[PDB]
């Protein structure tokens, strides 16, 4: 909870920044990414707190500069699949990845941004069918013909037009 | 929530000019608030204890001119212990003394400074598990030598300075000043408050400093600010405790 | 009444709320492997929570689909927005503008802050901003996008309008039948009990009143911002629940600390398990409370969306005889407008005004028989007796075509002797 | 069924105790330290039952809303003819027939869907003389040469008659009025 001058004998490694590491600052262990911070600790403070009680910053005991601590796990992931006993291939939607050119499991071969996240494993088609598997933000997916997962913009309905006239009626 | 000085509380102001001198032993109940308004280095330190005689031991925390010393000794204190300029006229004898070390190297001269009051030095002394915790803040505060004897507006957060393991019972405390050349001391003032167990809400700015605290359970508006976790209250009806 | 007012009023209805999903293993434990195990005993509860949240998220898209996608014929916006003097330009998209929304729709979308995509580098490079969305997502609280974008909802609205401007009420029931807008407005006037000759005689005045009411609607939502308070409350509740979920991670729940790292670093794996189990129970309780309140809000939102779909069917796709269901007054037309997390209905109503006192009689004793009015009431201007329709003063000569004969005139209380014309 | 089976499956949760089985705890521990584990299990299982009851209450509220809508449809679509658009099927509602279903009701809405439309030149009114003629019911249509009056939802043309129309005002005010003749019997 405070700066300390009595410690057990463990080790003193170098600082690893911009990388998810297992840290140990004055006995406080945890995992996260250490980055340089624009925070000024008041010399009686060793750790910082967020709106929760999570330790989001720390004062390095050797070089007295504040380091931010952020979790290295982040970003929503969704799986797009047809049925089991229909196919085994899947498409993965990474909601918080901008792959328009990563934090993805596999780079695949099909990549395009959908405004609901990065879609990997489904090829874009210019056709507009009805929705089969809803992806989000106007994008749907289906298992369509050799069979593959395709992603498309959903169609709102049949295109129509009414021949409006000021002297014609339809009975 | 902890031990805090309540807002707009009854606090006692003690004045010093060339005709009067007031160092009366204030009680130490659940911690005290101390604040000296001073143009020079008059209020040297404090004496903490129960009877302040030689039957029990006492804490002698003071500035000798160049260091801040704390002595937990059993003193035969002189009546009205003072400093005759830089010479400590504090005690006649000191024995059986369990703590004697310096806390900080602070150069504070005993020279008289003419003019008006310049700074306010605010202290919070509280006892936690046998240790005397000291909280300190210094703010520039220009006060004249008449027509007003009030405390400054706004807040100033006191930073935790020391944890002194005095390890003894404290019920009373006494302030000590310097007497110049054994006359009535110069222009100085000190305020003594008493902490109470209260909840309070603190607002931290973007730089991490406390600004604009509020006293929870002072009035129902402050309790509403407490419940809302905010310092802005919109117009409407609010249930309180 | 001797005059009328064409009134256009707004009705703001929430339709959908924000879809959300929760990673329990991210919320209950930060990245602690020691907390990931001993959470395996609580996996059924988290599958239950995610099942409830998935049901809510699917129901939100179902709510949006049932309100706006009533008709699947996307009728094209006409090149001319003037239909017999009625100016439809403010409620239809402007082809000269880059946004494919109406002017009213743009004003509506500017009036909601929409504070609930992101990237890991964006949260990593903006730590000092202390963004609430970053704090939500670092604790496993994600917001899923709606299936229908605002462009598609605006396209559905722009297809509902101009299907009713060119074909009127006849495209929600079968294929669209075109009709001149003046004749369809005469039909709407006939629907509320006003003869259609009033519409044809005052077409310019009625169109001017309609355009002025549309302009009054436009200006009241370039001014006051409290009109969209229901949608803003939906957004604020959905943000406040997630922020409360983030803030509730600081609760100790009876443990020595609310921080898993502090407990793991100070205690070995006989005594850290007790405090970790206390924290797991408390955080699972917080997630369960959040999911339960989300279910309550989803039920309320679904009721509002069902009402909005009923208003779409009965006020936009047809003319409703129900009192105050489609605005105050006699309902003529309704135009939907796409709004964030909801819909805004522009209810065009007929307000009779400028009433005049008239001496009236229930029936007329012209002879031994009695005459009762077919449609309307008997009125007298002091000397002569006329028959007029109820909602507009149009005095007519009392003829045998205007009235009908039923019985003698000695049994009607208030009977008045007057002549009846016979051609 | 899923709610009941989830309630059954949640009995395997340890809830922070040494075991999820009461028999194991009773067999291994005496009644001073089995009590805390049994209390943990009691708290967890009571929480599971409370969660089940809360979700049942929410689902019952949804089911009650659906049943109220179904009763309203029984009153207004089966026991009468509804003028509300799309309340009883798509189209102009004629009649509805209820069918008993497990846990619900199935309504067979008989509706009138007009079809096979034709284009017609139309007019708001007829200027037969100095006065103007407006149709009592339906619209004025023209087959190219002659003018007729027909009902709105079905093409049944007939000649314009003083009984078919009504007179209101002069004919110089109506926009789009055409010139024709009105038969007088
Ligand atoms: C007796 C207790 C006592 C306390 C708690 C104390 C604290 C204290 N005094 C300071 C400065 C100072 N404060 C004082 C004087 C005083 N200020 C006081 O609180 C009092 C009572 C005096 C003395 C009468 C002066 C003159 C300085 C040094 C300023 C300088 O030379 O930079 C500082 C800042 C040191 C720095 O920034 O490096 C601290 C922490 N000083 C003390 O003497
Ligand atoms: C702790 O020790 C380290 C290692 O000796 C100190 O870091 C050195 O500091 C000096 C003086 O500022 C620099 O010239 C060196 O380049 C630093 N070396 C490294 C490897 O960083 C550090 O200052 C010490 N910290 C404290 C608080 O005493
Ligand atoms: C992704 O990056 C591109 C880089 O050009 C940027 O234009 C875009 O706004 C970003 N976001 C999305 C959701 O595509
Ligand atoms: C799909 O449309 C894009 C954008 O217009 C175009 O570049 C691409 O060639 C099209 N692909 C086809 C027609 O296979
Ligand atoms: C203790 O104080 C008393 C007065 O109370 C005094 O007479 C005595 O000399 C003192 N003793 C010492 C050792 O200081
Ligand atoms: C404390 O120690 C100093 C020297 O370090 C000495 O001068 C002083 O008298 C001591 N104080 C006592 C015994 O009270
Ligand atoms: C924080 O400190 C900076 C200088 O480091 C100063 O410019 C800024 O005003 C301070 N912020 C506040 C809110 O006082
Ligand atoms: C009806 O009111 C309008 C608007 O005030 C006015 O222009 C018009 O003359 C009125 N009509 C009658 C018949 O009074
Ligand atoms: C409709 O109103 C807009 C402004 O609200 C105006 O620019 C436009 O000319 C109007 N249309 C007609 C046909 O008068
Ligand atoms: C009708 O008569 C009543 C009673 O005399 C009077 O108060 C009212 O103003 C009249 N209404 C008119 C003239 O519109
Ligand atoms: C009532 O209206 C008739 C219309 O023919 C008129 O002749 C008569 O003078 C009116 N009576 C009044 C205003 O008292
Ligand atoms: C109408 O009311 C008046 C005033 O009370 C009364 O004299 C008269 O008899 C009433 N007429 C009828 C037909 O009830
Ligand atoms: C009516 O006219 C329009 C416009 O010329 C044309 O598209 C349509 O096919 C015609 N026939 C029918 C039956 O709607
Ligand atoms: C229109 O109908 C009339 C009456 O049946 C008929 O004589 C005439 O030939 C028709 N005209 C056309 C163009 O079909
Ligand atoms: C109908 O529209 C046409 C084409 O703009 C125009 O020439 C004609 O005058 C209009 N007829 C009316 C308004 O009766």
């Amino acid at each position: 909870n405070a700066p300390a001058t009595v410690c057990g004998p463990k080790q003193s490694t170098e600082l690893i920044k911009n990388k998810c590491v297992n840290f140990n600052f004055n006995g406080l262990t945890g995992t996260g990414v250490l980055t340089d911070s624009n925070k000024k600790f008041q010399s009686f403070q060793q750790f910082g707190r967020d709106v929760s009680d999570f330790t989001d910053s720390v004062k390095d005991p050797k070089t007295l500069e504040v380091l931010d601590i952020t979790p290295c796990s982040y970003g929503g992931v969704s799986v797009i699949t047809p049925g089991t006993n229909a196919s085994t291939q899947v498409a993965v939607l990474y909601q918080d990845v901008n792959c328009t050119d990563w934090r993805v499991y596999s780079t695949g071969t099909n990549m395009f941004q959908t405004q609901a996240g990065c879609l990997i494993g489904a090829e874009h088609v210019n056709n507009s069918y009805d929705c089969d598997i809803p992806i989000g933000a106007g994008i749907c997916a289906t298992y369509h013909t050799n069979k593959r997962i395709v992603a498309y913009v959903m169609s709102l309905g049949a295109e129509n037009s009414v021949a409006y006239s000021n002297n014609t009626i339809a009975i | 929530e902890g031990f805090f000085l309540p807002f707009d509380s009854n606090v006692t102001w003690y004045s010093f000019w060339n005709q009067k001198y007031s160092v009366a032993t204030s009680p130490f109940g659940d911690g005290v608030y101390f604040s000296t308004i001073d143009k020079s280095n008059v209020v040297r330190g404090w004496v903490f204890g129960t009877t302040l005689d030689n039957d029990t031991q006492s804490v002698l925390l003071y500035n000798d001119g160049t260091h801040v010393r704390v002595e937990v000794c059993t003193f035969h204190f002189c009546p009205t212990p003072v400093f005759s300029a830089s010479s400590p006229h504090l005690y006649s004898s000191a024995f059986n003394c369990t703590l004697n070390y310096t806390l900080a190297s602070v150069r504070a001269d005993f020279t008289e400074v003419d003019g008006s009051f310049k700074t306010i030095r605010e202290f919070v002394f509280k006892l936690q598990d046998g240790s005397l915790n000291v909280y300190y803040a210094s703010t520039s505060y220009v006060l004249a030598i008449g027509a007003t004897s009030q405390l400054p507006s706004g807040v100033t957060p006191l930073v935790p300075l020391w944890k002194i393991p005095i390890g003894l019972n404290i019920t009373n405390f006494k302030t000590l000043v310097y007497l110049r050349s054994d006359n009535t001391p110069l222009q100085a003032a000190y305020v003594v408050g008493h902490l109470k167990r209260r909840t309070m809400m603190f607002k931290y700015d973007e730089n991490g400093t406390i600004v604009d605290a509020i006293d929870c359970a002072l009035d129902p508006l402050s309790e509403t600010k407490c419940t809302l976790r905010s310092f802005i209250v919109e117009k409407g009806i609010y249930q309180t405790s | 009444p001797t005059n009328f007012t064409i009134s256009v009023t707004t009705e703001v209805m929430p339709v959908s709320m924000t879809k959300t999903s929760v990673d329990c293993t991210m919320y209950i434990c930060g990245d602690s492997v020691e907390c990931s195990t001993l959470l395996l005993q609580y996996g059924s509860f988290c599958t239950q929570l995610n099942r409830a949240l998935t049901g809510i998220a699917v129901e939100q898209d179902k709510n949006t689909q049932e309100v706006f996608a009533q008709v699947k014929q996307i009728y094209k916006t006409p090149d001319i927005k003037d239909f017999g003097g009625f100016n439809f330009s403010q409620i239809l998209p402007d082809p000269s503008k880059p946004s494919k929304r109406s002017f009213i729709e743009d004003l509506l979308f500017n009036k909601v802050t929409l504070a609930d995509v992101k990237q890991y580098g964006d949260c990593l490079g903006d730590i000092q901003a202390r963004d609430l969305i970053c704090a939500q997502k670092f604790n496993g609280l994600t917001v899923l996008p709606p299936l229908l974008t605002d462009e598609m909802i605006a396209a559905y609205t722009a297809a509902l309008i101009s299907g009713t401007a060119t074909a009127g009420w006849t495209f929600g029931a079968g294929a669209a039948l075109q009709i001149p807008f003046a004749m369809q407005m005469a039909y709407r006037f006939n629907g509320i009990g006003v003869t259609q000759n009033v519409l044809y005689e005052n077409q310019k005045l009625i169109a001017n009143q309609f355009n002025s009411a549309i302009g009054k609607i436009q200006e009241s939502l370039t001014s006051t911002a409290s009109a969209l308070g229901k949608l803003q409350d939906v957004v604020n509740q959905n943000a406040q629940a997630l922020n409360t979920l983030v803030k509730q991670l600081s609760s100790n729940f009876g443990a020595i600390s609310s921080v898993l790292n502090d407990i793991i670093s100070r205690l070995d794996k006989v005594e850290a398990e007790v405090q970790i189990d206390r924290l797991i129970t408390g955080r699972l309780q917080s997630l369960q409370t959040y999911v339960t309140q989300q279910l309550i809000r989803a039920a309320e939102i679904r009721a509002s969306a069902n009402l909005a779909a009923t208003k779409m069917s009965e006020c936009v796709l047809g003319q409703s005889k129900r009192v105050d269901f489609c605005g105050k007054g006699y309902h003529l037309m309704s135009f939907p407008q796409a709004a964030p997390h909801g819909v805004v209905f522009l209810h065009v109503t007929y307000i009779p005004s400028q009433e005049r006192n008239f001496t009236t009689a229930p029936a007329i004793c012209h002879e031994g028989k009695a005459h009762f009015p077919r449609e309307g009431v008997f009125v007298s201007n002091g000397t002569h007796w006329f028959i007029t329709q109820r909602n507009f003063y149009e005095p007519q000569i009392i003829t045998t075509d205007n009235t009908f004969v039923s019985g003698t005139c000695d049994v009607v209380i208030g009977i008045v002797n007057n002549t009846v014309y016979d051609p």
